């Protein structure tokens, strides 16, 4: 899968010719024990990531009036996609794995 | 030999590396070539100048003129005569002081065996006088010479000081500008500061002495021994009585504050006393070229040749041309407006306009402080207007022919404003007394287009919005006015025209008739008006009466012209049609516009978009009670003591345009949210110390009501509804003080101040204040102030927004570095001094040596040029970089410090500079040098007052200077001064403190908190590129714009358009179509500028 979006990110830049993702990062880092186990959807809701989240989708569906184009909002949604994804899947069983002292 | 020769009894010798005493007094001042002064060289200036005022032949025969000021009468001449022996009896004053300076510690022993006392900080008088016997005494030539400049001062000083807003004040004190308390600043305007008052009388004195400052000398004695003359002068004034002098202490307000601050105040005169109307005599008989006169005729006013309190900064040739056209402008005096004024009497003009009589045992302590100053304005704009009145009498038998001319500079924001403290440019009650325009009208026929224009004017006086209807509209509008309330107000001034008598209760009649209509241009509509009813010869008649042409929210519609880039939206074609900028309609004006296409302004625009915003805030702590609780608590006491604020019986909430004219002006100023939140609470808390007069008013009348009736009785049906709205206020008031929300990680929570409101209040003394006001700010600024700002961000743009970053953050770090420069350089200097022997601690640098330090700053751009303005954000005049005493008086008091012109740290006084400057100030410039430019007109900022012949003509052209100032690019101006500077700055030689404060515009927050040096250098560059691109975007788009058909209707009072003879059609297209055509256009000019760069079958 991460062949496959990697490939069809570099043509939409052909044809065409940020802080969200900081609060993801939070989320997957975090080492308390307490926290993590209220579920992910208190820590969205605390960590007010819904709003960056709200601003893209209003141009997609048309409710909030922009001057970009459709090659501008796909080159944004794609993004966020490989955020999770890269977030979740890779540096969060780093994390996991960091708790013992040795390598099992 | 020159100075030495007329000063030869002066104690000490002239040369600077002398072994005993020497004369810093001729070491610092030279004789000029021509001569300034007529008391140089005279031996008793104090009789010499009093015998020239005993008559007029001697007054002519001094003065070398052929015939002196008519108004320098018999009863003139009397006056100066008590005035000259009143002088003669401060001098004794002064040299009474000098005796017992010389007796105290034996200064005059020591002096006498070559102790240099004449070096200390008080003793730098002893530089002027001369050998006595065993002792010293005065120079009577100087010390007399400035006896007159001290008389001239005291007559003359009040009617020239600036005026001190609320940012001055609160730099003097310290205090915050958003915690000011309440009438601390009516009560600094009134007076003057020790700086202020000493370092005006210098002034006088050094130009009476008619000497030479030497550019080689200490800045110590050029500029200490005039100052300590003044200190001493003032001393004896308030030993006289004739200045009161008052402390003010900050520890009461704030005890943490140990400043002090003295305040002096002059006694007036009399109103009747006859030297109020020629109070310059001195002035002109001491002076060859008098500055303090009244000009009348063909005497015509000389052109500044720097710009006010910035002298670093010269007048452009642009700029010198439209002071030139503006001083050659006549005034008259309307006869019948003045008649009026003296029949209905002072007191009862504040008791129309004004607050009338105060009864303090029936009112608040901060209520009443208000209203004394609104006052104090009324009645010192009354006096000062009676007092030019008797001048211009003694002119000429007719009083309405005699010209007047008024003197004009320009501002450092580039804005022309008339030299004076009340003049028709800034009094309204003078406004309507003084006018320089004048019609002759047709008013035989009422269809005639001459009497069409008598109504505009008339109309526009009484509160009618004239630029949203038209024509025939209005008329019918005018005339139920008149035929209906305004009647019999209209009886009484007809019979006052014929007759000349008012009734007693002439104040009741227009009280009555006007209502929420009465103002001072109100009163000018309803004479002119009963004067053409009795005219006997309708067909010639001569008005003063005038129509403005008022542009339509001025300030926000010119920041989104001059600084939006990229591309064209829907939005901002809808949002800038509202300005007077019309696409694809010809010929189209503002009343059509209203009328029919779209009824609702910028203000009324934002609002909307406040209560959207709101209501998504209180959609998102749905879930919070606590939270809940606190919105609506904020917005049940504001419903109770705010008009633009109302809740239904079901809860809903209904806004008024009025809630966003103030926050929408400052946010395009730069104001920041702190701002706009303290100004929207002190709105609530002058309507609160009102309702408070009310409480004692009811007691008074009745000791037996009860509080909430007492409170609440005119706005409760019954009593049940009155003890509601009593539960409502002290419940509000104790929430909003007991607990404020803290952002943290993005949400609010609420949190504890332990500092809540309780007990019983005391309407006399009832005041918020400490903790108290700090706690509803925050409730404020977090509940309604971002509410409000996304509202008004909708309205004007993003883009707007992002280039007015960009222009802050530029500027802030130019400042920052050019202000540790000229402390660096200033520091290496004095540590050369050091190392000379002739050279003493306190006598700091020299003007030579200063111009030096300030031209080595050259290469760092610190002037913006436009090509007809310029712009210096930086420059101030502070007393940080002397760090020391200047001068004091002989009783070691009145400690002056020492104050230079030097570079000082912006701020957010970059937004301000620009958009006034290449807005409406670069727009009036164009106005008073264009080709065919209006005559007889008077120009106050952001409006015109144009006589009824010319009504049409004067607004097309006003609209035409509109267009012009459109083509400007203030972000490429500041470009090109930024570029400049990030290639000669060196960032390595900066103190610590100063790299600190370019941290804090050029990173974030949490890039800041180690960064080098190198990323400090690295992160500055990014914002050239910036705003590089942000000036290439909006030089396209006026470009295109230029090559489209548009109608200007910004001035929309008339309705005369201008046509930008544009030769591509847009008309029959919607705001969504006409933006994919402009798009097509701004598309196109990107690729030829580029394409210039890369320059069978």
């Amino acid at each position: 899968i991460d062949r496959a979006n990697q490939y069809v990110t570099d043509s939409i830049e052909r044809l065409s010719e940020a802080h969200l993702a900081k609060l993801t990062a939070a989320i997957a880092s975090e080492k308390q024990g307490e926290i993590v186990a209220q579920g992910v959807m208190t820590a969205m809701n605390q960590g007010k990531v819904w709003q960056p989240f709200h601003d893209l989708v209003n141009d997609i569906v048309g409710r909030t009036k922009t001057n970009a184009n459709v090659y501008d909002l796909i080159k944004l949604v794609k993004s966020q996609i490989s955020q999770d994804r890269q977030q979740f899947r890779e540096h969060l069983p780093t994390v996991i794995a960091g708790k013992f002292s040795r390598k099992l | 030999e020159g100075i030495d020769a007329v000063y030869p009894s002066l104690v000490g010798t002239a040369d600077s590396k002398a072994e005993g005493i020497k004369n810093y007094f001729k070491l610092s001042f030279t004789l000029p070539e021509e001569q300034k002064s007529r008391t140089v060289g005279s031996e008793a200036p104090l009789k010499d100048v009093a015998q020239a005022l005993s008559s007029r032949a001697r007054y002519e025969l001094f003065t070398e003129k052929e015939t002196a000021n008519p108004a320098f009468n018999g009863e003139v001449i009397k006056r100066y005569k008590e005035l000259m022996e009143h002088g003669e009896g401060i001098a004794d004053i002064l040299r009474s002081r000098l005796a017992k300076f010389l007796n105290t510690k034996d200064v005059g022993k020591r002096f006498a065996q070559g102790t240099e006392a004449n070096r200390w900080v008080g003793g730098k008088l002893l530089n002027i006088v001369e050998q006595d016997g065993d002792t010293f005494k005065y120079n009577e030539q100087l010390l007399q010479t400035a006896v007159l400049a001290g008389l001239q001062w005291r007559l003359t000083a009040t009617s020239n000081t600036a005026i001190k807003d609320a940012k001055d004040v609160a730099a003097i004190t310290g205090i915050d500008q958003a915690l000011l308390p309440e009438g601390l600043v009516e009560q600094f305007d009134t007076g003057m500061t020790l700086t202020e008052a000493v370092s005006s009388l210098a002034q006088k004195i050094e130009s009476y002495w008619g000497l030479s400052r030497n550019p080689n000398a200490p800045l110590g004695y050029t500029k200490g021994i005039p100052t300590a003359m003044a200190a001493e002068i003032l001393a004896a004034f308030v030993e006289s009585t004739d200045v009161v002098e008052n402390i003010v202490d900050m520890s009461e307000i704030d005890p943490d504050n140990k400043k002090t601050i003295g305040l002096y105040t002059i006694t007036e005169l009399d109103s009747f006393d006859p030297i109020n109307s020629f109070p310059t005599a001195i002035e002109e008989a001491v002076l060859v070229n008098p500055t303090e006169k009244m000009f009348f005729g063909d005497d015509i006013p000389p052109v500044a040749n720097t710009q006010l309190r910035n002298p670093a900064v010269r007048n452009t040739p642009e700029q010198k041309a439209a002071l030139k056209a503006e001083q050659a402008t006549e005034f008259y005096v309307h006869t019948p407006m003045v008649q009026f004024y003296e029949t209905l009497g002072k007191d009862r003009i504040l008791e129309l306009m004004g607050a009338g009589t105060l009864n303090k045992e029936l009112l608040n302590d901060n209520h009443a402080k208000s209203l004394e100053g609104k006052n104090r304005s009324v009645e010192d704009s009354y006096n000062q207007l009676f007092s030019v009145i008797e001048q211009v009498r003694a002119q000429s038998e007719d009083i309405s022919t005699v010209p007047i001319h008024y003197a004009y500079n320009m501002t450092r924001v580039g804005r022309m404003q008339m030299l004076g403290k009340y003049n028709p440019q800034s009094a309204k009650l003078v406004r309507e007394a003084i006018l320089p325009t004048k019609a002759t009208l047709d008013l035989s026929n009422q269809n005639n287009e001459d009497f069409s224009a008598f109504q505009l004017g008339l109309a526009q006086a009484l509160d009618i919005k004239v630029h949203t209807m038209t024509r025939e509209v209005m008329s019918d509008e005018l005339t139920k006015l008149l035929e209906g309330n305004l009647k019999p107000a209209i009886d009484m001034m007809v019979e006052f025209n014929t007759t000349g008598s008012l009734p007693e209760n002439a104040v009741d009649v227009l009280n009555t008739a006007l209502g929420d209509r009465k103002s001072f241009v109100a009163l000018m509509a309803l004479m002119e008006y009963s004067r053409y009813l009795v005219a006997e010869d309708k067909s010639a008649f001569v008005t003063p009466l005038y129509v403005e042409a008022d542009g339509v929210t001025n300030g926000p519609i010119n920041a989104m012209m001059l600084m939006t880039g990229g591309l064209f939206t829907p939005d901002w074609i809808r949002n800038i049609a509202k300005g007077g900028l019309f696409i694809g309609s010809p010929n189209k004006t503002m009343n059509e516009h209203r009328s029919t296409a779209d009824n609702n302004d910028l203000y009324q625009a934002s609002t909307n978009a406040l209560m959207e915003s709101l209501g998504k805030l209180r959609s998102n702590y749905a879930s919070n009670m606590p939270i809940q609780s606190q919105i609506d608590s904020l917005l049940s006491l504001m419903d109770l003591f705010l008009p633009d604020i109302n809740l239904g019986e079901n809860g809903a909430l209904e806004l008024k345009r009025g809630i966003a004219k103030n926050p929408l002006t400052i946010t395009i100023y730069g104001s920041g949210a702190r701002g706009i939140a303290g100004k929207l609470v002190s709105s609530v808390t002058d309507a609160i110390y009102e309702r408070m007069s009310d409480v004692l008013k009811a007691r008074a009348k009745d000791p037996n009501i009860s509080a909430a009736m007492a409170m609440f009785g005119k706005q409760a049906a019954s009593e049940a509804h009155a003890e509601e709205l009593l539960a409502r206020f002290l419940k509000d008031m104790e929430t909003l003080t007991s607990t404020v929300p803290v952002k943290r990680k993005g949400v609010l929570e609420l949190q504890s101040t332990g500092t809540g409101a309780k007990g019983k209040i005391n309407p006399k003394t009832y005041t918020i204040k400490g903790e108290q006001l700090k706690a509803l700010q925050e409730n404020m600024l977090h509940f309604f102030v971002e509410p409000l700002r996304n509202g008004i961000t909708q309205t004007v743009g993003e883009s707007l927004v992002y280039s007015t970053e960009q222009l802050q953050k530029a500027t802030q770090i130019q400042s920052v570095v050019l202000e540790d420069m000229f402390k660096q350089r200033v520091q290496e200097k004095l540590a050369e001094k050091a190392k000379d022997p002739t050279w003493k601690k306190g006598d700091f640098l020299t003007q030579k040596e200063l111009n030096d330090i300030q031209a080595s700053l050259n290469n760092l751009a610190p002037m913006i040029e436009t090509g007809s303005q310029t712009f210096y954000i930086a420059g101030s005049e502070n007393a940080e970089v002397a760090n020391q005493v200047l001068a004091t008086n002989l009783d070691d008091r009145m400690r002056v410090p020492m104050s230079i012109y030097a570079p000082a740290q912006a701020g957010v006084a970059g937004i301000p500079f620009m958009t006034i400057g290449t807005g409406d100030g670069m727009m009036m410039q164009t106005l008073s040098t264009m080709k065919g430019a209006p005559k007889n007109t008077l120009k106050i900022f952001d409006g015109m007052n144009i006589g009824l012949n010319d009504i049409t003509d004067a607004s097309r052209k006003a609209n035409e200077a509109v267009y012009t100032s459109w083509q400007g690019n203030p972000i490429k101006n500041v470009y090109e001064s930024y570029a400049k500077f990030m290639k000669n700055v060196d960032f390595s030689k900066l103190s610590p403190e100063a790299l600190e404060a370019i941290g804090k515009s050029a990173l974030e927050y949490d890039q800041r908190e180690n960064a080098t040096v190198d990323d400090i250098a690295n992160a500055a560059s990014l914002i050239e590129r910036n705003l590089r691109n942000i000036a290439l975007g909006v030089d396209i788009r006026h470009k295109v714009l230029d090559k489209v058909n548009l109608s200007i209707d910004q001035m929309a009072a008339v309705g005369a358009p201008y046509q930008n003879n544009g030769k591509i059609d847009l008309s029959n297209m919607t705001p969504e179509q006409q933006a994919d055509e402009l798009n097509k256009l701004f598309r196109e000019e990107l690729e030829a500028r580029k394409q210039k760069v890369a320059k069978v079958g």
